[PDB]
């Protein structure tokens, strides 16, 4: 019961085969989720090269609305891996006690849900066993998809008692004998997601397990008058037992009802003694222009700035600007040199106040005089 | 219960533009990257051309670049290959695969291509439809000693692929020898049909080829005669 | 419809096919031997999916958590098979008062040393560097054995006062362990300075000291009665003694009793029954076995009434006498690789001996 | 210039057994193929067994699918041929052959030399 | 008494205090709080004078102390990597750190004595505080205790030296001697972290089960972890956060305390450190006699 | 970007047979095995040349050495006798295998050997193209010319061997040498000659123009 | 500004025109610049707060770098009465 710097507690729950822990860090005081995996349940081949192909895989798929995992430890007996841990308790537990949501609480974990299946359909996996015993919460109330590489290797090994335990979860293709399910269940598991989300109850629920099946097998669930009528077009074309007609993550972003509230960090791109390294510093600002025009984009940049400035050569710009806060002003004069026929250097020069006791400073209020010019110029 | 039916194959005129569908029926086409290979009569496969809907990224071979514009239509579950500017090489079958590019296993990458089509069979030739011209192939006289006396039909200079040969001894056959057809350099087919039978039966037994030629309508008879 | 044995490669699997050639000339049912890696972590994952082998030859410690994923089958001894054996052979494979496994050998470390290069055996645990700094001026060694499994690094350790649980009354318990004590952490500390001082190799493992002693490139060794056999064909000139005293107390090193047990998945109980109780446990069945590769002290009273002649075996009993029975209970599962993490860390100098020792104490029991 | 030499074979009890060498050198023999022909008294010339390059495959005729063997060596760059079940009506002259065609799996045969294999 | 040194320091002014050239930092309050440390690792310098361009005013301080009181609130795990780090920023961080106390910069101008700098050092518990020319407003050098005493060593060479340099420092009770910070070789950063954010000390001296020192854990020392960038994993052992160094120096500076104090301090100018620890035959902590000590005895 | 290369082998019912695949780059554990029917669509076997795909049973079995995959059957049907492909597919381009095809083992029979003279009717025509005829012969492997008025002639003949039958595994080759009316002023005999596996003396057949 | 004596004394934003006729190309800048746009000298011997002895030109000459990140590097060597100070400002882009 420790790994790394990490103490076991009390178990949390076993739900299939896994026996999750919370892990304490006696350090930091750090709760985390360890998840144990007993070998001799589904684990068929031992190479540690499979071990290492979960460390390469597992870790690099960073997502703020999927539960990263830290790493995988071996074990003779059993595989640990360090989950994170949120307090927040499944989302079926979250709906048993409140019941039916706000229309406007449930498209926001909908969202982040289908923001976090898209990733994983972006990174190339699924995630086959998805229900709401399988999503989290947090303390600020968002939704953390559990897992994805752990229902994989499952489903595989077996579909049939996967469907038999829960009929409602497992996808019309598995109980019609489809091979494998791939992201065609993710839409679906979504969709009653969703509406446990919008109506608390599951969709698809009886005592005798072969009707179950049928009811699987037939396209009908009920509706009630709680919900508009925008959503339920959606919840149609998202429940298909057909994977035909079933919706895409682009039929749902193409949707009204989901581009209502739609935070933009969920979808990236929608149209797509001591040692110091010795630093090379510059002069002024190297522009390979004409002489007579970047006086004049020296002009556009200070002309937006609100300065006030004289001259005295037409390259020699004594510039003076009054501070908002600070009543007192600031001056600084601008030179124009020439390295060579093709590039010509900026020069900023600070000139001393001689008699006033200004507040403030003197050389920093020159370096604010410059850090608003360097960013209109670009150059 | 997938099934990848192909359509608007057939036969073409080189230089002319196709494009061939696949009706993506028992999955969705949006997530699966749908594959079209080429195979060859007698070759292997070739892969040509791939779409991936999901990302919108297609990939292409490096013997068909830039010129077989492939594209999706996720409404309809359809892939269409359309093909451009095709030379006399690129005659095959195209077969329709979908692609499965998703983590099967914890450490298993799975990258094959699961459910496969019929494939429809496109046929590039400059020469037009010809009917067949048979002539048969005389059995010699001089033969070996306790040696079986082999007797065909040649079926030569005819277009497009299917014809079936058929004899008037019986409707069940024995020692057939059906070769597959030769594209000779003239754009046409070459058939061969030979049955080995016994010598003695060169005087008495009679046999005639009877070839059925089904879109060109040609079904000529042709009594293969033992003569020097 | 066969039986199939899984048998650690260092052991005398021709024997066992002796024996089942044996067995399939009178009943005609074969048996095939395999000597498969790691069995002790291939057996419960196959046994757990209904398949595998029927029979399993392997010490007790593993037997207790077998046994409480119901993978082992209940044995019914009669009287006369239980006279027939020794009594601590019985109590040591008793979990939760159930006999789970027949007992076939006593296997306990002792010290092997070549006479050749060292006629005179240490009694001292401390003289070992002194002996070495003699002994690497002739291009020889002193000690070496295997550092990547615990097991042969237990009774330097566990000589000072250190040990595994804390048995009092029919009990081992879980919250008591003596591996954070001041001799487990003596212990390590000299370990951790044989390797420090360069008298010993953190690398050296059973093969390399295998061939290190056979080849006559070390003057002692820390091994089991098993590797008598590849001594006997290196012809090296060797003596089998006690082994040595730390700070005037003894090494107390784990009694091994090598135990046969039954799938219960299995549908050939009956077959494996007869086998075990008419073949192997016998005076015929064992010499087959010893002949390949020496078991060491017999639980058959009879065969070690023949077999106490050796000073060898005589040796590794009072090793045995003088050593710590194993514990039984699931919780040497977790032990082991957890000594053996601390081991390894300590011995590579990754970490510390107190942070490798309280490493291994907190996951002493559980994990 | 290429040379051939076989060895083997006598006068050998019928039913029993009997082993067949041939070699040549002086030429890559890795990438070419070796071959057995028979010649009865009193008929043609006849097929015995085949090996390929790197064994990919052991033919033999109808007659002796299931009695003879044949082998083929790298390293002494010879052949074996493992004659079982022999018979008192195949007493024939054994030849060995060359084939010549390179980098395809035909054959062109020539036969350089051939022993006299009379059984009793 | 101290009387020579008193009138040593009001009399000279903070102007010769001054280097010939010095290399000097200054933080805009809006910048990210990973690449300031990133920059204090890239210039070599501890401290950096904040600047408000919102305000117009030297708003604050940020220095290894606010390295060390953020690399131990906002640190979960190793495991974990450091978001707050990358996503906060010095006005964000400053806001929630100085809730509870609000402390001004404090200054002083360069035209005025040494002596108000050293009572404006250790009356606001304060190592680095810069000078601010009251004429024009700029920010010129940081002062150091360190750079006070090695402009002070230079120019003690009067006749009427030894006042109590003559002394034993246990007769003087210079340094702090009851309550002493120790860690062992063993202990993690993290727990050094926590003892300097309880404590308000500035040094670690590492010792055995036993108690020798064979090592010295300072504030310092916590830069090379983010110069390479092992500032995540901070699980590691003392010793390996000590072996980014162990190519270079000698050992532990340790004195007596039957010693003079001129001879300490002659030993602490020369190897330009900050503090000594008091040792004894057996080579046990017995405390650690610092600068703001020794000034504090010195300025009264 | 890259090339495949399998090997090509023959064996009998229930033999253990193995197909390498030489990956010329370097890439991952991500090769598959494409059985195909003659005439059908290929069946998936085996996906990451390691584990099996679900379907067919435990007989196919892969192992990974490098860049070399390998493709192992053991205890083999007498239904898997197809033409089995090596499949790249971890880079950009997706490069197929050339293909190997598995035979039935058969006794090496001698091929016949019937030429067969040109009709009157082709004469007449213009086009009359002789053929020879290659007769239950066994591998597949044979190399016919046509060394027609002794003067070997290429370029004319193709070659068009079938597959073999389901109740004889026998072979049967058809080489048509095609040629004009013209043609035949330059001709007196034509010969086509075989050189098999198995045809210890090549023989030649050869009739004489106008009998 | 008091202390400047320009030609046009106005000190106002739309008194800035491209039109003037003069063609003439500004001044080249002097040599010992030559060295501050490639090398800057540290003394590691010494403090690394402490640095070797600026020339007497290179003082209020800003002094920036590449932007590997969001930070702006820009500084410049001012001078005291006597001292030499050297002051480095970072700023967030
Ligand atoms: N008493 C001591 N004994 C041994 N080493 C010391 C001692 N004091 C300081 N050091 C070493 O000197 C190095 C830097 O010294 P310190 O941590 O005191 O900062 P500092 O040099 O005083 O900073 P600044 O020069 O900015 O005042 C550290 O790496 C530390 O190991
Ligand atoms: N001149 C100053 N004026 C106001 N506050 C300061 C000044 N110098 C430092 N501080 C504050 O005092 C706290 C403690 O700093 P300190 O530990 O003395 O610096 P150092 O780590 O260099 O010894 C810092 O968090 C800093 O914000
Ligand atoms: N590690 C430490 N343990 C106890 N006191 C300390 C420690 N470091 C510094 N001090 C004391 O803290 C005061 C200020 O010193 P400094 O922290 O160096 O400015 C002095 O009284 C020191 O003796
Ligand atoms: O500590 C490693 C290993 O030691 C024991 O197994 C030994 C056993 O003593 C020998 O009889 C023989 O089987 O070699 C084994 C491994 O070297 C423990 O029984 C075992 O649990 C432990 O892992």
């Amino acid at each position: 019961v420790k790994i790394g710097h990490y103490i076991l507690g009390d178990t949390l729950g076993v739900g299939t085969f896994g026996k999750v822990k919370v892990g304490k860090h006696e350090l930091t005081g750090h709760k985390v989720a360890v998840k144990i995996l007993n070998r001799q349940k589904i684990r068929s081949l031992d190479v540690v090269g499979k071990i290492r192909r979960e460390i390469q895989n597992l870790k690099l798929f960073r997502h703020p609305h999927i539960i990263k995992l830290y790493q995988v430890i071996s074990t003779p007996s059993d595989i640990f891996m360090v989950m994170e841990y949120v307090s927040g308790g499944e989302l079926f537990d979250y709906i048993c006690k409140n019941g039916r949501l706000d229309e406007k609480e449930s498209r926001r974990l909908f969202q982040q849900i289908l923001s976090g299946v898209d990733y994983c359909h972006r990174h190339m996996v699924v995630h086959r066993d998805l229900k709401p015993e399988n999503v989290l919460l947090d303390a600020h109330m968002n939704a953390k998809i559990a897992d994805f590489g752990l229902s994989n290797m499952m489903s595989d090994g077996e579909f049939l008692r996967t469907s038999c335990g829960s009929p409602n979860y497992a996808a019309p293709e598995v109980i019609s004998g489809r091979l494998y399910a791939g992201p065609e269940v993710d839409i679906w598991s979504s969709g009653v997601i969703l509406y446990a989300l919008l109506c608390g109850t599951l969709p698809f629920d009886d005592d005798h397990v072969p009707t179950l099946f049928k009811k699987i097998c037939d396209g009908i669930f009920y509706t009630p008058q709680y919900l508009n009528p925008s959503v339920i077009s959606l919840l149609k074309h998202m429940l298909q037992v057909d994977p035909m007609k079933r919706a895409t993550i682009k039929d749902i972003r193409e949707h009204e009802w989901f581009k209502q509230d739609l935070p933009k960090y969920l979808f990236p791109e929608d149209p797509s003694h001591q040692g110091v390294r010795k630093a090379k510093w510059h002069l002024g600002i190297r522009s390979q222009s004409r002489p007579n025009d970047i006086m004049a984009e020296v002009c556009r940049a200070i002309k937006q700035l609100d300065y006030e400035w004289k001259v005295v050569n037409p390259y020699y710009l004594r510039v003076r600007r009054k501070n908002p806060v600070t009543s007192t002003y600031s001056k600084m004069s601008l030179q124009l040199y020439q390295v060579d026929s093709r590039t010509y250097l900026l020069d900023f020069r600070s000139i001393d106040d001689e008699l006033t006791p200004r507040p403030g400073s003197h050389t920093i209020e020159f370096f604010e005089m410059c850090a608003n010019l360097i960013k209109i110029l670009a150059q | 219960e997938v099934q990848l039916v192909e359509s608007g194959g057939g036969l073409v005129q080189p230089g002319g533009s196709l494009r061939l569908s696949c009706a993506a029926s028992g999955f969705n086409i949006y997530y699966y990257s749908i594959h079209w290979v080429r195979q060859a009569p007698g070759k292997g496969l070739e892969w040509v051309a791939s779409i991936y809907p999901y990302s919108g990224s297609t990939s292409y071979a490096d013997s068909v670049k830039g010129r077989f514009t492939i594209s999706a239509d996720t409404s309809k579950n359809t892939a269409y290959l359309q093909m451009n500017s095709l030379r006399a090489e690129d005659t095959a079958v195209y077969y329709c695969a979908r692609y499965y590019p998703y983590f099967i296993s914890y450490y298993s990458k799975m990258e094959a291509m699961d459910y496969w089509g019929q494939g429809t069979l496109v046929t590039v030739s400059s020469a037009s439809t010809k009917g067949p011209s048979v002539f048969p192939l005389a059995p010699s006289s001089k033969s070996t000693s306790g040696g079986t006396a082999a007797l065909g039909c040649l079926v030569k200079d005819y277009f497009p692929e299917p014809v079936t040969v058929s004899w008037n001894s019986g409707a069940l056959t024995s020692g057939v020898h059906t070769f597959p057809a030769v594209l000779q350099s003239s754009g046409l087919y070459s058939l061969s049909s030979v049955v080995t039978v016994p010598s003695s039966s060169l005087g008495t037994q009679t046999y005639i080829c009877n070839v059925n030629h089904k879109p060109s309508n040609t079904k000529v008879d042709k009594k293969v005669e033992p003569k020097s | 419809g066969k039986l199939v044995i899984w048998i650690n490669g260092d052991k005398g699997y021709n024997g066992l096919a002796e024996v089942g050639k044996k067995f399939e000339k009178d009943t005609g049912i074969k048996v095939t031997v395999e000597h498969p890696d790691k069995l002790e972590e291939k057996f419960p994952q196959v046994a757990a999916t209904g398949d595998g082998p029927d029979i399993i030859f392997w010490a007790h410690d593993r037997f207790g958590g077998y046994a409480q994923s119901g993978l082992l089958a209940e044995i019914t001894p009669a009287a006369a098979f239980q006279d027939k054996l020794y009594p601590f052979t019985w109590d040591a494979v008793r979990y939760n008062g159930k006999l789970i496994a027949y007992p076939i050998a006593v296997e306990a470390l002792s010290l092997i040393y070549n006479k050749d290069l060292l006629p005179n055996p240490p009694k001292t645990w401390e003289e070992i560097p002194a002996l070495d700094k003699e002994l690497k001026a002739k291009g020889k060694s002193a000690l070496m054995f295997n550092l990547q499994e615990p097991y042969f690094t237990w009774p330097l350790i566990a000589a000072d006062g250190g040990y595994a649980f804390k048995y009092e009354n029919g009990k081992y318990d879980i919250k008591d362990v003596g591996v954070d004590n001041a001799g487990a952490k003596a212990g390590l500390t000299f370990l951790v300075d044989l390797i420090k001082n360069k008298h010993m190799n953190a690398d050296t493992d059973y093969s390399i000291a295998e061939a290190a002693f056979n080849k006559g490139e070390t003057a002692m060794t820390i091994n089991g009665p098993w590797a008598w056999s590849n001594i006997d064909t290196s012809a090296v000139n060797y003596g089998v003694t006690v082994l040595p005293t730390f700070k005037g107390q003894p090494s107390k090193p784990f009694v091994g009793v090598l135990s046969a047990g039954i799938n219960a998945a299995s549908p050939n109980k009956e077959l494996a029954k007869e086998f075990l109780e008419n073949y192997l446990l016998t005076d015929e069945g064992l010499e087959a076995v010893n002949k390949d590769k020496p078991l060491g002290a017999v639980a058959l009273k009879s065969y070690e009434e023949e077999l106490a002649k050796d000073p060898r075996i005589a040796a590794t009993m009072e090793n045995a006498q003088k050593g710590e029975i194993m514990p039984n209970i699931p919780q040497m599962s977790a032990f082991w690789y957890a000594v053996r993490t601390a081991v390894i860390n300590a011995a590579s100098g990754r970490q510390t001996v107190d942070e490798a020792l309280k490493d291994a104490q907190t996951n002493a029991a559980e994990f | 210039q290429v040379q051939l030499q076989e060895s083997g074979g006598g006068l050998v009890q019928p039913g029993g057994s009997l082993r067949l060498s041939c070699a040549a050198s002086g030429r890559t023999i890795s990438r070419y193929a070796m071959s057995w022909f028979r010649q009865a008294p009193g008929k043609e010339r006849e097929f015995v067994a085949v090996a390929r390059r790197s064994g990919d495959g052991a033919f033999y005729a109808d007659s002796v699918q299931g009695r003879f063997t044949v082998s083929r060596d790298d390293a002494k760059n010879t052949v074996y041929l493992q004659m079982n079940s022999l018979k008192p009506e195949d007493t024939a002259v054994y030849y060995c052959a060359i084939d010549s065609d390179t980098f395809y799996s035909g054959s062109y045969d020539y036969w350089g030399q051939g022993t006299q294999v009379t059984v009793s | 008494n101290n009387s020579v040194y008193t009138s040593f320091m009001k009399s000279h002014r903070c102007y010769d205090l001054i280097p010939t050239s010095s290399k000097l930092v200054v933080f805009d309050t809006s910048l990210q709080v990973k690449k300031a440390f990133f920059a204090l690792v890239t210039n070599g310098v501890r401290a950096a004078p904040l600047w408000d361009s919102k305000k117009q005013s030297f708003v604050g301080m940020l220095t290894i102390t606010d390295f060390i009181n953020i690399l131990h609130r906002y640190y979960k795990s190793a495991l974990v990597q450091i978001y707050e780090l990358e996503e906060h920023k010095i006005e964000t961080w400053r806001e929630v750190y100085l809730q509870d106390s609000f402390k001004p910069l404090v200054c002083i101008s360069p035209n005025a004595s040494l002596f108000d700098a050293v009572s404006s050092l250790i009356r606001n518990k304060i190592h680095r505080l810069p000078v601010i020319d009251p004429e024009s407003g700029n920010t010129l050098y940081i002062l150091t205790h360190k750079r006070i005493l090695k402009f002070l060593k230079l120019f003690i060479t009067e006749f009427p030296k030894p006042e109590f340099m003559s002394k034993s420092l246990e007769e003087l009770q210079i340094g702090t001697y009851a309550n002493i910070a120790m860690v062992r070789t063993t202990t993690p950063v993290y727990v050094a972290l926590g003892i300097f954010v309880q404590h308000r000390v500035s040094a670690l001296p590492v010792v055995d089960e036993k108690g020798r020192v064979v090592d010295i854990y300072s504030k310092f020392d916590v830069i090379n972890l983010a110069a390479e960038k092992t500032y995540n994993n901070l699980d590691v052992s003392v010793t390996k956060a000590l072996q980014h160094r162990s190519h270079y120096f000698e050992g532990v500076l340790k004195c007596y305390l039957h010693e003079t104090l001129e001879t300490i301090i002659n030993r602490l100018v020369e190897a330009e450190v900050h503090r000594l620890v008091v040792v004894d035959e057996n080579d046990v902590v017995k405390g650690i006699v610092s600068l703001s000590d020794i000034l504090q005895a010195l300025v009264l | 970007q890259m090339t495949q290369s399998p090997s090509s082998l023959s064996a009998s019912v229930g033999d253990r047979v193995t197909i390498t695949c030489r990956a010329s780059q370097s890439v991952s554990s991500a090769v598959a095995w494409y059985q195909q029917k003659p005439g059908k669509a290929p069946k998936l076997l085996i996906y990451s040349a390691s584990s099996l795909y679900s379907g067919v049973p435990s007989r196919f079995s892969g192992s990974r050495s490098g860049t070399d995959f390998t493709l192992t059957i053991s205890s083999l049907q007498p239904e898997d006798f197809a033409t089995y492909y090596c499949q790249q597919s971890s880079s950009g381009p997706i490069t197929f295998g050339q293909g190997t095809k598995v035979e039935i083992k058969r006794t090496v029979a001698a091929p016949s050997v019937f030429i067969f003279p040109p009709s009157d009717s082709q004469l007449k025509s213009g086009t009359a193209s002789v053929v020879c005829l290659l007769n239950n012969f066994y591998p597949r492997e044979a190399k016919v010319q046509w060394k027609v008025d002794n003067a070997l002639q290429s370029g004319n003949s193709q070659e068009s061997v079938t597959e073999q039958d389901s109740k004889d595994s026998t072979y049967s080759l058809s080489s048509t040498l095609t040629l004009s009316k013209a043609d035949y002023e330059k001709h007196k005999v034509y010969a086509c000659e075989v050189t098999h596996q198995g045809l210890s003396s090549p023989v030649t057949k050869s009739f004489n123009r106008g009998e | 500004d008091l202390s400047s004596s320009p030609p046009g004394p106005y000190g106002q934003e739309m008194y800035a025109f491209r039109s003037a006729a003069r063609f003439k190309s500004p001044p080249i800048l002097p040599p010992h610049l030559l060295q501050v746009i490639l090398n800057k000298d540290t003394n590691i011997s010494c403090d690394p707060a402490l640095l070797p002895e600026p020339n007497h030109v290179m003082l209020n000459h800003l002094y920036a770098l590449s932007i590997k990140d969001s930070v702006m590097v820009l500084s410049a060597t001012h001078r005291y009465k006597k001292k030499y100070v050297t002051t480095l400002l970072y700023k967030p882009i």
